[PDB]
RNA sequence: GAGAGGAGCCUGAGAAACGGCUACUACAUCCAAGGAAGGGCAGGCGCCAAAUUACCCAAUCCCGACACGGGGAGGUAGUGACAAUAAAUACUGAUACAGGGCUCCGGGUCUUGUAAUUGGAAUGAGUACAAUUUAAAUCCCUUAACGAGGAACAAUUGGAGGGCAAGUCUGGUGCCAGCAGCCGCGGUAAUUCCCUCCAAUAGCGUAUAUU
């Protein structure tokens, strides 16, 4: 699929440190142009002129690491100092060598101020590397962030900076999927209201990532969910 | 309450062939190695280990046998 | 082969050591050794290199205690083997010294920090000690048996 | 305690310090404490707490030596006028 | 290359200062002044090494820029100019001075000297020719001109100024048959007894020397410093300065060891 | 083959999975279309245990042998980057 | 030695100075479309991924109204099984029971073992108060204190060989033989059951070229 291409997916896997998924959100978020606090789902950011990405927090709920595991252009794998691993880290691991392994995963790691010695340090830092490379690939980019520093989130930046190839996996050749950016509640008032529940039409929108869409009438598959009809397609015009 | 991660998850070593405590060490394994073949060169050739001990020659244990020679041709 | 394999299983079983590394080593310093003394040997007598520089290696090997200080010729500096070099490691040292009960209890208690050559503690069980140096292989002093705290198992012992 | 016995000292009148070598001993305690040194030089050559300044300060191997290059002035405006600034902070100053 | 740098080299700095190979890239390098690469001998080498009175440059700048140390009576607050040659340096609290010399093997020392063997200076005649006014005044080898001199004192006189006003008090004699310093040749940095001059039109008439052991060298007159007739105003150097072989001065020091 | 020392290869067709013997020859050799030269050749899996792990379409490294069908001459020694031996002890996913 | 590019120019003690002006030549950026400012090496990918986007002018040294102000020389550290070096993963007793252990068809030798019961010492990896080293840290050198009983503080890489079901598959003049067997009636908080030998040993295997 050598398309023009649509903001390729990045996952900030870890541990429940929510704290740490906003954290690098948040971060990266000041290293390209706004400021803001509170994230969306889905958020996308401009980079330069091969391919804008996209960013996302992974909650802690594994099923969406699964369906995430599903979509994953490519992967930062934000990982705890001290503490070794823990589970989740490698249940997305080998969820993700199992699923469809993605051109680019990355190692990031936090929680570096809470130690007592370099000596320590360092030593569970080579220790945690070799097990990066016994899980991942020989010898694959971890990195390192002690809590809101500039200058390793740009070198971080000249690496997800430099997309090499989202690598021909099949699935995501011949099948066709969106991750809905803004959610949108289209029902009639005494739909609404009158009924407190019977069904309600909803306009997802988003990217268009997988093959092509259906020209008419499509079944399409929305997780946690099921499968569901589209009654209609709109599409935003672009630059 | 975070999920620690057990011993072979850390070290994965997944189906190795079962291995001897004394080939844990190798420094080990190579004394009692000669320590049985010292012992078996006691079957095999005569070792001296000592003239008359404190008893004073009790004769020839473990038997004498006459028909035997046990002599290299000259 | 079969002969390396029980010359150096008597080699690792005469003398305490962990692999054959050791005595490919020490048979190393035995090959530089003895062929520094052949080609000695291929000059004649009043070759005053012949003279001096076998003379400076006979005198060093005298030192380190590996030739007997009795005979004074480079064929019996010819004439050596590995079972010299290894009696004159420190491990088998301590045990024909009797500080120890046995080799690879020699070895423990060299890793083990409990003997000292001279004033140095020595941690290598493969130290060439010289023959000078030979006498003053003794318990270090922190040790418990040089003195000092008599270590952990009695620590929690008298606690 | 600590062991001190000073080995080449020159009076320095140049800069009305004074180029010392200072070699001192803990056999059996733990290390020096170079400020609690700078508390023991003062009555050995007469010099007030401003006016200690150690350096070097290498210990021995195996514990109880340990050689210390010392420089006492004679005025606290002498040892910021001629005292570097690393010192100075590492100093208390 | 291509107009002055004032960056030295490590591997290519020469005999005089005894510098670390150590420390970085550069060495203490000499800026102008009166003499040139080869005889100067900064401060920075002086007090630092040869003395071993500093620690780094606040400390010697901070000797430096309070005015206590002297040279010919000026300040001198600079690192890079030079001292000059069989130098009269200032420790003016207790009374004493540093007269730089030749040793006996031809680098230079340091000597505690006084007041008034430090208050003159031997100085060479460089040049004795005509200027303005009419007058042949005397360029010094050193630092300054001597204007109105005697006017048969001529080239290659060696001069007991009183280092005051730069006025001849004495002048040593360029002579065959004399005792005279060596800077230059393959036997630099001697003293020595000429047994003749010879003249050599085309270029740097020589001398023919003969030591007190009849070792004979014949060396240029660019290089021939005649140090004294007898009259021993400076310090003498060590060993006379002879420079004998090292078997039998070593000998002669293990004989004079205590 | 004597030029490179491993050559790259995609798995055609597990030859051989309907036979009887369990770790017979034929149940060990797979078709294997060599990529930079385009011949098809087949290959020893060295266990049927490894033959679980070969898969379809896969990209598989192979290599030779020193030494049921002598003749058949290469080995499997990669699938899809992780190593077959690794693959049959537990070490890696792939 | 030659340096967005020809053509000219200016400064200074020293430059045909270009990371300085003036036109012309080839591109290209902000605009309210008249006008303006514009002319480097390093980084990543590349011709499925493996060496930090580190800290300092503290030393040694250089430059300026000049003790301060400035330094992409230099120093300090981080990764690294490509090598090269030293060597951990234990040492030592006591008793009890067993009678065979070993070696070449019949020989030859005399103490050997135990998933047997117990007792001792030894601690070094590591955890780590401190202090020190240092521009600051770290490593080092000191260093109080904790720090070993296997189910652990959890040595590997290769090869050779034995044993096995109410299992499976194949051959064939019953009951045999073959290849092989994580798969068996039940049972997964269900079960507590079977290994020996050789080699190198913090290193080892494999493929081709091969000598």
């Amino acid at each position: 699929l050598p398309d023009e291409p649509p903001p390729r997916l990045v996952v900030i896997v870890g541990p429940p440190g929510v704290g740490k998924t906003t954290l690098l959100k948040s971060l990266v978020r000041r290293y390209t142009k706004e400021t803001m606090s509170d994230p969306v789902g889905p958020i996308t950011v401009v980079t330069s002129k091969k391919q804008r990405l996209t960013f996302i927090e992974c909650p802690n709920e594994l099923e969406a690491m699964i369906d995430m595991a599903k979509v994953a252009d490519i992967v930062l794998l934000m990982i705890d100092g001290n503490y070794g691993f823990e589970m989740e880290t490698m249940e997305f691991l080998n969820i993700l060598a199992n699923t469809g392994m993605p051109g680019n995963v990355f190692g990031i790691l936090t929680h570096l101020d809470l130690f007592k010695k370099p000596s320590a340090l360092k030593d569970a830092k080579k220790r945690l590397k070799h097990r990066l490379w016994t899980e991942l690939y020989q010898g694959a980019h971890l990195f390192y962030l002690s809590r809101y520093p500039d200058r390793e989130i740009h070198n971080l930046s000249r690496f997800l900076s430099v997309m090499k190839n989202p690598r021909p996996l099949v699935w995501r050749n011949t099948h066709p999927y969106t991750i809905i950016d803004n959610y949108r509640d289209i029902t009639h008032p005494t739909k609404i209201e009158e009924d407190p529940l019977c069904d309600r039409t909803i306009e997802l929108s988003g990217y268009l990532r997988g093959t092509n869409f259906a020209a008419q009438g499509q079944r399409v598959h929305i997780a946690g969910v099921g499968d569901f009809t589209i009654s209609k397609i709109e599409e935003l015009p672009d630059p | 309450g975070k999920r620690q991660i057990t011993w072979q998850i850390q070290k994965n070593k997944g189906l190795t062939p079962n291995r001897k405590k004394e080939q844990r060490n190798p420094r080990v394994k190579k004394r009692k190695k000669y320590e049985e073949k010292q012992k078996k060169l006691r079957s095999v050739k005569a070792v001296y280990k000592g003239g008359e001990g404190p008893g004073g020659y009790q004769g020839e244990l473990s038997g004498i046998k006459t028909n035997l020679v046990k002599s290299v041709k000259l | 082969e079969a002969a390396r394999l029980d010359s150096e299983l008597k080699l690792v079983g005469e003398y305490g050591l962990r692999n054959k590394r050791e005595v490919w080593r020490v048979l190393l310093t035995l090959s530089k050794i003895r062929r520094a003394a052949r080609i000695l040997l291929t000059l004649d007598e009043k070759d005053p290199k012949r003279l001096f520089e076998g003379n400076a290696l006979i005198r060093r090997l005298v030192r380190i205690g590996v030739l007997d200080e009795s005979r004074m010729k480079l064929d019996y500096v010819l004439a050596l083997k590995a079972e010299d070099f290894l009696e004159r490691r420190l491990q088998t040292l301590v045990y024909k010294l009797g500080l120890a009960k046995s080799i690879h209890h020699a070895r423990v208690l060299i890793r083990q920090r409990h003997i000292r050559v001279g004033k140095q503690i020595v941690n290598v069980p493969s130290f060439m000690v010289r023959l000078d140096s030979q006498k003053h292989i003794d318990f270090a002093l922190t040790s418990p048996f040089g003195g000092g705290r008599p270590g952990r198992v009695r620590r929690k012992k008298a606690k | 305690p600590v062991t001190l016995r000073t080995r080449k000292f020159i009076r320095n009148p140049l800069l009305s310090r004074k180029q010392m070598v200072v070699d001192i001993l803990h056999p059996g305690r733990p290390n020096i404490s170079k400020d609690e040194l700078r508390e023991k030089l003062a009555t050995m050559y007469k010099a007030q707490k401003d006016q200690v300044s150690v350096f070097g300060l290498r210990t021995q191997y195996g514990g109880g030596k340990t050689t210390g290059f010392a420089l006492i002035y004679d005025s606290p405006e002498a040892l910021k006028k001629f005292e570097p600034r690393y010192r100075l902070v590492r100093a208390g100053l | 290359a291509r107009g002055p740098k004032k960056h030295q080299k490590r591997l290519s700095a020469p005999s005089h200062w005894l510098l670390d190979k150590l420390s970085g890239a550069y060495a203490p390098r000499p800026s102008t002044g009166p003499h040139k690469l080869r005889d100067c001998m900064p401060l920075i080498v002086f007090v630092r090494n040869r003395l071993k009175y500093a620690l780094n440059y606040r400390e010697t700048k901070a000797i430096m820029m309070q005015r206590l140390v002297k040279v010919d009576g000026k300040v001198r607050t600079d690192i890079t100019y030079p001292a000059g040659f069989m130098d009269v340096i200032t420790i003016e609290k207790t009374g004493e001075n540093f007269r730089l010399i030749y040793d006996t093997k031809g680098r230079f020392t340091v000597h505690r000297i006084t007041d008034e063997e430090a208050k003159y200076k031997l100085g060479k005649v460089k040049r004795v020719q005509l200027g303005r006014g009419g007058v042949p005044f005397l360029v010094t080898h050193d630092a300054r001109t001597i204007r109105y001199p005697d006017p048969l004192i001529k080239v290659n006189d060696t001069v007991k100024i009183d280092l005051e006003t730069g006025k001849i008090t004495d002048f040593i004699k360029f002579d065959t048959g004399a005792l005279a310093m060596i800077t230059g040749g393959r036997n630099m940095g001697r003293v020595g007894v000429i047994t003749h001059r010879e003249r050599h039109d085309g270029g740097f008439g020589i001398v023919h020397l003969k030591d007190a052991l009849d070792n004979t060298f014949a060396t240029r007159e660019s290089n021939v410093f005649v140090i004294g007739s007898e009259k021993p105003w400076i310090s003498l150097p060590k060993g006379k300065g002879v420079k004998l072989t090292i078997a039998e001065e070593r000998d002669q020091r293990r004989a004079r060891a205590l | 083959f004597g030029g490179s020392s491993h050559a790259k290869g995609i798995v055609l067709e597990k030859v051989g999975v309907e036979a009887k013997q369990p770790n017979s020859a034929i149940r060990k050799c797979v078709r294997v279309q060599l990529i930079k030269n385009g011949k098809k050749v087949t290959a020893f899996v060295p266990n049927d245990g490894c033959l679980n792990f070969v898969d379809e379409n896969d990209e598989v490294l192979l290599a030779g042998f020193g030494r049921d069908i002598p003749g058949v001459r290469f080995k499997v020694v990669k699938v899809s980057g992780v190593g077959l031996l690794a693959l049959w002890k537990e070490k890696k996913e792939k």
